[PDB]
């Protein structure tokens, strides 16, 4: 799977980016979201976001979706390094599990 | 350069 923030950003700049919020904010962390390439649902305009780690992920999902151009039926899922994670895990516990070298959080979303 | 979403706005309406 390709981001379209890894071809749109060289890892140099990316990694400064996650890197001074971690160091700077104890309490958020740096996450891209984005439509996942096979995903067949409504589009997302805005990628790079600033996430107090405490949320749930299923607060994360909540106020995500919002920002989603969605049917009101519609659900969907995230995928960070292809697993869908827990709903009850933080947005804090999945960073320390899932960060990538640029230090972001990436998450991929679905129609599944 | 790319702005970060900071959802701030948003929490409100968690409590």
């Amino acid at each position: 799977m390709k981001f379209v923030y890894k071809e749109e950003h060289p890892f140099e700049k990316r990694r400064s980016e996650g890197e001074k919020i971690r160091k700077k904010y104890p309490d958020r962390v740096p996450v891209i979201v984005e439509k996942a390439p096979k995903a067949r649902i409504g589009d997302l305009d805005k990628k790079k976001y600033l996430v107090p780690s405490d949320l749930t992920v299923g607060q994360f999902y909540f106020l995500i979706r919002k920002r989603i151009h969605l049917r009101a039926e519609d659900a969907l899922f995230f995928f960070v390094n292809n697993v869908i994670p827990p709903t009850s895990a933080t947005m804090g516990q999945l960073y320390q599990e899932h960060h990538e070298e640029d230090f972001f959080l990436y998450i991929a979303y679905s129609d599944e | 350069a790319e702005s970060w979403e900071t959802l701030e706005a948003d929490l409100i309406e968690l409590s």
